[PDB]
């Protein structure tokens, strides 16, 4: 599964943040306008897509731009359907329960911003921003949209920026 | 010789300055109330779900 997961990510246009050399986070397509965390400095590793100008938006620490139509053509698929059970991501696995996303120790750290979450028909279901200690586990900090389209941030008390 | 300090106001001219000084700040007051009420709104939006 996670072999295909990192095979849809791959094929999908998706590009690494890249600052002097050093990948300090990623960046995604999704419905066909990018998206970058804010926090995460550095231009995408797409000269077409640099192109693109951002807007702000601080309350999310999130960024957003516009996508050419052309280049609209082949982005990630949202779904609201979340019901509670296990997705995967990059690195694994992720357990969604109470609302939230964990993920076990060790997975997750600093750069790691901006990797989607995919449910069983590869559809997106959240992005990872951040992520703090959970002992066993850890707890990532992540937004996520209902069928109304409101926009929710889950932030754990004392999240780091992961 | 007098001459109190709230005196030398002229009724209808002086109620225009009322309006004038403090209705602005009436105006200010209830576009701050609708502010207050829009974000309200956007916050029991945002947690509804």
């Amino acid at each position: 599964k996670r072999q295909r997961m990192v095979m849809k990510l791959e094929s999908d246009k998706t590009f690494p943040i890249m600052l002097e050399g050093k990948i300090n986070g990623y960046a995604c397509v999704v419905g066909g306008k990018l998206f970058r965390p804010m926090h995460v400095e550095g231009k995408i590793d797409n000269d077409v897509l640099a192109a693109l100008k951002t807007k702000k938006a601080s309350k999310y620490d999130l960024e957003y731009a516009d996508v050419p139509q052309n280049m609209r053509a082949d982005t990630f698929k949202y779904t609201h359907e979340k019901p509670q059970g296990y997705y995967s991501w990059h690195h694994g696995a992720v357990q969604y329960e109470n609302g939230r996303f964990t993920v076990p120790k060790g997975v997750g750290a600093k750069g790691d911003s901006g990797r989607p979450i995919l449910d069983n028909q590869g559809r997106v279901v959240a992005i990872v921003l951040g992520g703090v200690n959970e002992g066993s586990r850890t707890a990532l900090s992540v937004v996520m949209w209902n069928e109304k389209g409101v926009t929710v941030k889950y932030t754990p008390e004392n999240c780091e920026q992961w | 010789h007098a001459q109190t300090f709230t005196a030398a106001v002229s009724k209808t001219a002086w109620t225009w300055l009322t309006s004038l000084l403090g209705g602005s700040a009436v105006i200010i007051i209830i576009g701050l109330v609708l502010a207050t009420i829009v974000a309200m709104y956007v916050l029991t939006n945002q947690k509804h779900n």
